[PDB]
């Protein structure tokens, strides 16, 4: 019971910067320019985590240990979402709401570690990324709690397998909480200069951007496995591991590539989001 | 305070210990695949700002060699000093000098920010950039040809050696 | 032998607040034994409150000092439970209070409220209940600053009492008997009456502080003591909570709209609270909204409980009271670690305002540890103790969204989006309160001449927040402990939690970018924190760092149309006699003339 979840973890943390630098990469070629590698974001993060962390002198442990902190509380997250089978790793900790407040305690740490350098920059970043987990958190909340009373039970692989054997006759509710998922996606993974990171430093600055990759990697993860679940498993054999490996990979590269060209290709999706979540809500109560 | 000086009070370049200054080998070759590079921009024309930020253009490109322009000291392992040091530029550009984490690199670019260049006896300039802190790798020109930079950057990285020497 | 453990508790309060008031001459001897009968006190509260909740059957019998007939259900065990708690480590802390040249000797007033908090918990006769509430309360108004702050308090508490004086006439005149016991059991041939019920509940939310009643709230947390706050938010709140909870279920009977109406009601409470919480810039007034929406989370509980009792769904019932009362508990202990650490800061330097309160997490590193703890436990963040209780009232959400009902499937999804609205702000809120308060560098020069905090003060905030931590990892083995309460099966939706598991995975998982960076530096020089904040160029100055004031700005942005509803519906002016000279004086004079014939014809 240790084995699955551990390795899930080992290898979401470890697949993280190929996401960041095949967008990097993409993002590159929409501007038309030959642009990096895709494994330039390894090469900065290893050459980050040589250097040494500085910080000013008002600092304390909180700046030093934030961003361990968000990195752990990433992979917490990234040990419960199923990514080969349709059944999560630990469905002890695969709920809805023990995500939703595992993610919160990654922005309350951002967020004081924001606040705890004396620039202005940082700070004013911790605020407008902690306004944006207001403004994202009960749009997937409702989003997966439609698709959760579609399903029965308040539980990552019950809304997996639930979306999985598709029932079609609460097909609208199910689509319009889809689509209000892949709009909280659309904001978390996105805005929706200076930057909240310019305080951080050497090791620091490569863990928070272990963190950050590892964020939009999950965000995305917990978009296309728990609703894309056609070509995972119901339960873990090791001969068709290898199809589950390569969908799954193929899901997050398509994902991020669409990401990225609708993020090229732009508070209007900020209210279709929530008038799609209530579309899904109203969807389930006319019906 | 911030910058070491005379007994008349005339400021003079910072001494790196070499502790701290005898890993610059190893963070060469630690940076040749990556380099994070923060430019410091002093009293200087835009020539030698534009022409910098003309190395990530379209003509000519600084992320194919991994080298990615960061917005603050502390992601900066290459420090970019541009122009003559004007005396109101002296402080911030030291203050950009101790807030990148040690141990850094420094090039100097065009011939204002070598030597002053045209402004180099002038009660408003201390002269080039390295009157005020070390410089490792100089880069002349007025303005530097995009060419140029990236033989700079290169050479800096070691992936280039260099070319002129003293006669 | 629960009779006779609160007995001798209830004896010990008593004592300490008498040897209190003669011994007022100097203030450490007077807090010393204050501080010592409240502990001890406290210790046979919480010890009859453990031994009823351990029986799980029910005890009675009679108080042999003001001859009081008591019945202690296993229901408001957890109220002598939390009770104890805090008064314990309250009282531990006031040793140590009663040290300061500014603040004044309140032991009288700590331990005859813990009294009467204690006999209203344990009280049979709803009149006695009343009595008992009300000798807490006028208790609690003599427990402010000054006269200016208990003013709206005093206005709204005697309004409670004569709602809930003719409440109780009324049930004694339809009902011939004020007991609980009888009422309940007289329930199945006359059922409550909207008119009791409502009038009931608003009598006791103008004591549970519940919105748009709230209004003497943040003025009473204003510049009262940690001693005093910390009780208050643990103690006043949570008997009105206990009279709203023992009126909704005085029968099995309940109809629907009780529950739609709590629900609708703690709904408004936790997000009105949870966004006015947001936008003050004192530390113990921010408290008192972030009461407010505790008090909400646990009222959308019981709401949901109430529902439940209505609709004839047993899981619906069990989630609801014990998310609840779990919640209940674990918002006393979090917010006695809150009241008493930013007490302690107060002791220190001196400030309340977190504008000019910078630089306190390396002055006092441990009370900033456990301030820190209080903030994620507040906050409701996994494997904290406020989390666990959110989960079981998120359970009783979604029980409601299945339910057959249209107030119900309509009011289902709606909390649920409500409540991450409001834990998104509280966790914004705790974000801005830690970040302008124990990080940064200091604002002014009294914050740096603050040395650690006293012994018995940060022993006291340690345990507290030693409960809470133990709380949190401990919930699958201490919500069937609260079974024994509320008495049926917990049903989640076939999902269960296991903090223990997520506490082994937040300490475990963070060593792992721990040991690549420590694998992958080579030449890396040691970290140093010499410099100042990179300001681009110019340098750092104290009106630059940005706080409080500028941090809590898109919340004024976002949410301004609320923010103006607090100025429009407040009818202040319309009052003709509350501009006068001498009312908050008059408030007062009335105060010790009301306390003094009431408490003798009990006696
Ligand atoms: S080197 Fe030439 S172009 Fe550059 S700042 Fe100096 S004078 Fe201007």
């Amino acid at each position: 019971s240790v084995l699955y979840p551990l390795i899930q973890a080992l290898v979401l943390f470890a697949v993280a910067p190929l996401l960041s630098g095949i967008t990097r990469v993409a993002r590159a070629r929409l501007h038309n320019r030959r642009g990096p590698g895709v494994l330039q974001e390894y090469r900065d993060i290893i050459k980050l985590l040589g250097r040494q962390s500085v910080g000013p002198d008002a600092s304390g442990w909180v700046f030093r240990l934030t961003p361990y902190v968000m990195v752990g509380v990433m992979l917490t997250i990234a040990t419960a979402l199923p990514v080969v089978t349709v059944g999560s790793p630990l469905p002890q900790l695969g709920d809805l709401i023990t995500l939703l407040y595992l993610f919160a305690i990654a922005r309350f740490f951002f967020a004081i570690s924001g606040l705890d350098t004396g620039s202005p920059f940082t700070a004013i970043g911790a605020s407008r990324e902690a306004m944006l987990g207001v403004l994202v958190e009960p749009m997937l909340l409702l989003g997966l709690w439609v698709a959760a009373q579609v399903a029965g039970s308040t539980n990552i692989s019950n809304i997996t397998d639930t979306v999985y054997h598709w029932p079609l006759s609460q097909s609208i509710p199910l689509v319009l909480a889809l689509c209000a998922c892949a709009f909280a996606t659309f904001i978390e993974m996105g805005k929706l200069q200076e930057g909240p990171l310019s305080e951080y430093s050497g090791s620091g600055f490569g863990v928070m951007k272990w963190g950050i990759s590892l964020k939009q990697l999950v965000v995305l993860q917990m978009f296309v496995g728990v609703f894309i679940p056609w070509g995972q498993m119901e339960t873990f054999t090791a001969g068709g591991l290898l199809l589950a490996l390569v969908i799954a990979i193929v899901k997050l590269v398509v994902g991020v590539l669409v990401i990225a060209l609708f993020e090229n290709s732009m508070p209007r999706i900020t209210w279709a989001g929530f008038g799609f979540a209530f579309l899904a809500f109203v969807s389930l109560l006319a019906a | 305070l911030l910058g070491p000086r005379d007994a008349n009070g005339i400021p003079v370049p910072m001494t790196v210990d070499e502790s701290i200054a005898s890993m610059k080998a190893s963070l060469l070759k630690k940076i040749k695949r990556s380099a994070y590079v923060y430019r410091v921009d002093c009293g200087g024309c835009n020539g030698c700002e534009i022409e910098i930020f003309a190395t990530l253009s379209p003509l000519f490109d600084a992320e194919r060699f991994g080298i990615k322009v960061v917005p603050s000291p502390r992601h900066a392992d290459i420090l970019l000093f541009t122009g003559a040091v004007t005396r109101a530029m002296r402080s911030p550009a030291l203050r950009a000098w101790q807030s990148a984490p040690d141990p850094k690199i420094c090039i100097s670019y065009g011939a204002c920010g070598n030597s002053g260049g045209i402004f180099h006896d002038l009660y408003c300039v201390w002269g080039g950039t390295d009157k005020i802190v070390p410089v490792d790798v100089y880069i002349p020109g007025c303005p530097p040809t995009p060419a140029a930079t990236l033989y700079g950057f290169a050479m800096a990285l070691g992936l280039l050696e260099q070319k002129i020497h003293a006669r | 032998s629960a009779i006779s453990l609160i007995n001798s508790g209830v004896a010990w309060f008593v004592a300490a607040a008498v040897l209190a008031f003669l011994f007022s001459f100097q203030k450490a001897l007077s807090g010393w034994i204050a501080g010592i009968g409240g502990a001890v006190g406290s210790l046979y509260t919480a010890a009859a409150g453990f031994t009823v909740l351990t029986g799980a059957v029910g005890v009675s019998g009679a108080l042999s000092l003001v001859s009081y007939d008591v019945q202690i259900s296993p229901l408001n065990a957890i109220w002598l439970i939390t009770l104890g708690l805090c008064g314990l480590f309250v009282s531990l802390y006031n040793i140590d209070w009663h040290r300061h040249a500014q603040v004044k000797c309140n032991g009288l007033q700590i331990n005859m409220l813990m009294a009467a908090a204690v006999c209203a918990v344990i009280a049979s006769n709803l009149g006695m209940f009343v009595v008992m509430a009300e000798i807490m309360a006028l208790c609690a108004v003599f427990l402010t600053s000054n006269s200016k702050e208990g003013k709206l308090w005093f206005a709204l508490g005697r309004l409670g009492t004569l709602l809930l004086a003719i409440a109780c006439w009324l049930l004694w005149q339809r009902y011939g008997t004020l007991d609980l016991r009888l009422l309940d059991m007289r329930m199945q041939q006359l059922p409550l009456g909207s008119d009791i019920w409502l009038l009931g509940v608003i009598g006791f939310g103008l004591l549970a502080g519940i919105i748009p009643l709230h209004g003497w709230v943040p003025q009473a947390h204003a510049n009262a003591s940690a001693p005093a706050a910390a009780l208050f938010s643990t103690v006043v709140m949570k008997i009105g909570l206990l009279g709203i909870l023992t009126l909704s279920l005085l029968g099995g009977n309940a109809p629907l709209w009780w529950g739609i109406a709590l629900l609708v009601l703690g709904m408004i409470t936790a997000f009105v609270g949870g966004l006015y919480a947001l936008v003050e810039h004192n530390i113990q007034r921010l408290l008192a909204y972030h009461t407010l929406e505790n008090i909400g989370i646990i009222l959308l509980g019981l709401g949901a409980g109430v529902t439940g009792i209505a609709l004839e769904q047993p899981a619906l019932i069990a989630l609801g009271l014990v998310g609840g009362l779990y919640h209940l508990l674990n918002h006393s202990l979090f917010k006695s670690v809150l009241f008493l650490g930013a007490g302690s800061v107060w002791f220190r330097t001196g400030h309340r305002d977190i504008e000019k309160l910078g630089g306190i997490g390396k002055k006092m590193p441990v009370i900033s540890i456990a301030m820190l703890v209080g903030l994620m436990a507040m906050a409701a963040l996994p494997p904290l103790n406020g989390f666990a209780g959110e989960w079981v009232i998120y359970q009783s959400f979604f029980k409601l969204s299945n339910s057959g009902a249209f107030v119900a499937r309509l009011l289902g999804p709606l909390l649920a989006v409500g409540l991450a609205i409001t834990g998104a702000l509280a966790v914004m809120c705790m974000a801005k309160v830690y970040g302008v308060t124990f990080l940064g560098a200091p604002r002014t020069k009294e914050a740096e001449n603050a040395t650690c905090a006293p012994l018995l003060m940060s022993v006291s905030v340690v345990a507290l927040a030693i409960c809470c931590v133990i709380g949190g990892v401990a919930a699958p083995w201490l919500l069937p402990m609260l079974s024994a309460a509320v008495p049926l099966p917990l049903e989640p939706a076939n999902t269960t939690v296991s903090q223990p598991m997520i506490t082994l995975l937040l300490i475990a998982c963070p060593l792992l970018p721990f040991i690549i960076m420590a694998i992958c530096k080579g030449d890396r020089l040691p970290s140093r924190s010499r410099g100042a904040a990179w300001v681009c160029g110019y340098d750092h100055e104290k009106s630059m760092v940005i706080t409080a004031h500028g941090f809590a700005m898109p919340v004024k942005q976002a949410f301004a149309p609320v923010l103006k509803l607090r100025k429009w519906l407040n009818p202040v002016s319309l009052v003709p006699g509350w501009q006068c000279e001498g009312s908050a004086l008059l408030f007062r004079r009335m105060a010790l003339v009301e306390l003094a014939v009431l408490v003798v014809i009990i006696v």
